[PDB]
């Protein structure tokens, strides 16, 4: 019936000698990963001949080994046969230019089972690009998910791409972050999404050059596809102008966006307000992404309301760097109290203070208090506040994970935590300390710890 | 491992030779030493030779400043990755910022253990 | 950094030849599952030895094997070394009598990081019971699933295992579901539950015996467990009357159980007005399986009324064999239609008939319909609805998975469903079409869109 | 001679010695025949000879019928393993039936390749 293996090697070089034990296992796998490992042109024929023998290979994955255009051409070639079943491909970081888009262009033709296609952190450009397009416009061909992250594209690469899109309705990712396409590029890929048929269900354009015009695009992709899961748009110059631009096409009715990221969009209290009227009506939105964006304990404030108020279900917030201080605590806290859908935040270099952190420490000692995951690193945290804290992870019973990372928390402060977290009754399983400083003791007393609760992660 | 606790040092802040000392080293720097799940949101590598390192924990490239805190007397040539991206989760992305300064490190046993990252925040 | 390698063999024979093959795996695997491989105790001794030596093995699942209280002696001893750290294993359906859950018992005390078995499947009565207790007490057993089904336990076995319930405060985990513990029993582990700290997530009790008499008990247990997520109880007579008793434990504001496993519970469309209450009231039960209870009609109206209101957000009902005739299918049409939550609906087994399956496909091919997953089997419908259903796989979007199984669809039916199916347009991905006769001529045909649509896989 | 759609068909409906026939059996036979994922809803395992099967696909052990359905002439040990549970995912638990009946098959070319479940569904 069955005999499914798997191999996952990460950043280790083999040798010859481990390399020729791995080579019949390359023949078996239905899996395969070797990512950083050093892999040369050299390996690439003893990878193409063992995968032309294995009939099961249904992922091969061979990031951030120095390929080359030959390289790469050398393991397609592994696969151009009658039998291969391959349904992902990861050629991330590979070193492959332009050149190297012909290979794939065949391949993309003739491998009807390859849904998925990595080629991010690879110097393609819009050259290579066009001749891709070649491939994926062909009939043929049944990609649904491609990533082309990092891949020196401009608004030129936006017209062969929308005439993919256009074509082939069966389209469910497309990721283009870190590409200059700008206002030009995304407004044309914008016009191939309306006109094509695809249900999109992730569309990923950050760092893109994005602009709020762009946002009355966007608002249109949002208002139509009712497949749309995924938007992200963090690290674009949006703005409060695009905010309230983007907002009216979340509020469709139509609209079920789960997950939306719009980190460092240069957003203020302002459309954090417009932001807030799309959260308080949109039950389907469960990830928000806002770190970054200078919202002040005011936007802090206008959330909080919002988190608090019925129709809201936001699962993850992240809020890193927001600009809160203290003060906004005392309404975090009763989120953290009240709130029974929130099960991860993240507030993390924000600077909260011991007092902030006492009264978050209030809401989340409450009982029936769900939250499952918080980040407290770079808080502005002192061994002032380790005593809440310790009694806090005793009193709920909900989180699995704590970051308190660079945080001014001393010997002192550790003990209480390690004091607490001993307990059988306190179910943490991971707590994250790095880049602080503890003496040898403290440090023999951790070791402890995590012989005596394997459970429980202490990380760094 | 040489003293573990100067060891975990020289794996989480030493690095030879960079070879690179952009957004691409430090996104491969990052995974290569196991600091990316979770991910690091700030780590600082100290490049050149390790002896000059250990002279910090001593006062011929070294000195005092608060708990067993020694800011080097000499500069160094260091690479300083910061995260940025959406959330705290992997896959972690780098900004790569390098710099020729000196160094705060924590001495124990006259060996480094502890690098005070706090000075890498903004330059 | 990394090297993860993983076998998984499932009912194969293995042979002298490939199991030498096999052994060096053994020894670097974190991950092995020897599922049904005719194991004997020989071979027993080759694992236990490669076992020992594996500093990886995270997970070990030797289902379906005869290896007797010897071989499970021969490989737990692989496991003895202090470089052990296995987190899962099952010994399920592996010969294990009373007289081997002495070892178990021993090496249950003297391995802190294993969290998970399933002896599920293996006559260990009371009596061996009564010995695993005494080391899951240890304070070093920090096991936090535990799985038993079918392993011919009675009341007896309640009185121990409310004794280590009552003693580890992070037991996740118990299944005790095919063991005739009775309304005792039953009652017993009720309060062990009710008094433990133990923050239980998930209670399994079908087929054990329980009454409508133990559903005050288990109200309790639901009105005070707040991390308890899941609930099966499936095969008891609870009745009207046990659920109406259940009810009120779970509208309690503190509970937010997410399934509930009450399939052939003697409910009526009586039991079922009660349950509503509860589904208009708590977004937090997504699962629901009602299945083989004799609701008819009118506890079909009931559900989908609620359905329709807001408030209640399940995401699966499965209503197979519930005496539905096509008379509930305006209102299943109306749900299809209209909500926005529910992914998956098993009306399998129901007398629809083309009429009532032509009324379904309306409400489906509305704009924005969300349904993943429709089970029709068994639903009394033909060729008649066949261009109904052709029409909807083409005008909704969001179906992934059809089964249309045991309904005399035929050649002429079939042709239809593969018109559409053979589409681009069309992002099914799964049809099941068990026990349904068609011409070689068709069977060519659905052969060749299995190597055109290599995505859409037909089930048999 | 065995091809495919015969084939599908012992695959599916053919087990010779029957080994138990049982809960237990029905759940085990089934996974190893990949009748499991998903779970299907009802299946018959018939037990004896191959040929005698062979037989019913031209007035051997069946008379000639309609589509070509043909009855069986003579009765076979046969176990049904139906689904006890209350979803329609793995793992699959299964109540089986034992009985020695006349059985219905489609055939073409002289060969079985369906078996009519439905009259099955009852004792």
């Amino acid at each position: 019936s069955l005999d499914i293996q798997s191999l996952d090697i990460q950043c280790e070089e083999l040798s010859d000698a481990r390399w020729a034990e791995l080579l019949p296992l390359l023949q078996q796998c239905q899996v395969v990963r070797l990512d950083d490992c050093g892999l040369t042109e050299a390996r690439c024929k003893d990878i193409s001949s063992a995968l032309r023998v294995n009939p099961a290979l249904a992922e091969l994955n061979l990031r951030s080994n120095e390929l080359g255009d030959v390289g790469v051409h050398c393991v397609l070639q592994g696969l151009q046969t009658p039998s291969c079943k391959i349904q992902k491909l990861s050629l991330q970081n590979c070193c492959l230019t332009g050149a190297g888009c012909g290979v794939l262009s065949s391949t993309l033709r003739t491998l009807p089972t390859l849904q998925e296609l990595h080629l991010s952190d690879n110097l393609l450009g819009d050259a290579g690009l066009q001749l891709l397009c070649e491939g994926l416009l062909d009939p043929q061909c049944r990609l649904e998910k491609l990533q082309l992250e990092y891949c020196s594209l401009s608004a030129a690469s936006c017209e062969p791409l929308a005439s993919v899109l256009r074509a082939k309705p069966d389209f469910k990712e497309l990721t283009v972050s870190n590409n200059d396409i700008n206002e030009a590029g995304v407004r044309v890929l914008c016009q191939g999404l309306k006109d094509s048929p695809c249900q999109l269900e992730a569309l990923k354009l950050e760092s893109c050059g994005v602009t709020s015009d762009n946002c009355r695009d966007l608002c249109g992709i949002v208002a139509s596809k009712a497949s749309l899961r995924e938007l992200a748009l963090g690290s674009n110059k949006l703005g409060d102008v695009g905010m309230a631009e983007l907002c009216p096409g979340l509020l469709h009715p139509s609209s079920r966006l789960r997950t939306l990221w719009i980190w460092e969009c240069g957003i203020t209290a302002k459309g954090c307000g417009d932001l807030c009227r799309v959260l308080r009506a949109k039950e389907s939105l469960k990830e928000l992404s806002l770190a970054g964006n200078e919202l002040g304990d005011e936007g802090a404030r206008l959330l909080c309301e919002t988190l608090l108020e019925p129709g809201c279900q936001l699962e993850s917030l992240w809020v890193k760097s927001c600009s809160f201080t203290a003060a906004c605590c005392s309404h975090f806290s009763s989120v953290l109290a009240q709130n029974r859908f929130l099960l991860e935040l993240q507030i993390s270099n924000n600077r909260l203070e011991d007092a902030g952190v006492r009264e978050l420490c209030q809401g989340l000692g409450q009982p029936g208090s769900v939250l499952r995951v918080l980040w407290l690193a770079d808080c502005d945290v002192s061994d002032s506040s380790c005593s809440s804290l310790a009694a806090t992870l005793l009193a709920n019973h909900s989180l699995r994970e704590l970051d308190l990372s660079n945080n001014c928390l001393g010997d002192a402060g550790i003990l209480q935590l390690v004091e607490s977290v001993r307990q059988p009754g306190c179910l943490l399983e991971q707590l994250v300390l790095y880049d602080i400083y503890w003496s040898e003791e403290m440090e023999d007393r951790l070791q402890a710890l995590e012989k005596d609760k394997p459970s429980l992660r202490v990380i760094s | 491992q040489d003293n573990s606790r100067y060891t975990h040092f020289l794996t989480q802040h030493y690095d030879a030779k960079p070879q690179g000392r952009d957004d691409r080293y430090c996104e491969s720097i990052m995974r290569r030493r196991g600091l990316t799940s979770p991910c690091k949101d700030i780590n600082t590598f100290i490049h050149g030779n390790k002896r000059s390192i250990k002279a910090i924990c001593e006062n011929k490239n070294g000195n005092p400043h608060r708990e067993n805190l020694r800011i080097s007397k000499s500069s160094f040539q260091v690479t300083t990755c910061k995260l940025h991206g959406g959330s705290p989760w992997p896959p972690c992305q780098y900004r790569a910022t390098a710099g020729f300064r000196n160094v705060v490190v924590a001495c124990e046993n006259g060996l480094p253990v502890h690098l005070d990252q706090s000075i890498f925040r903004r330059p």
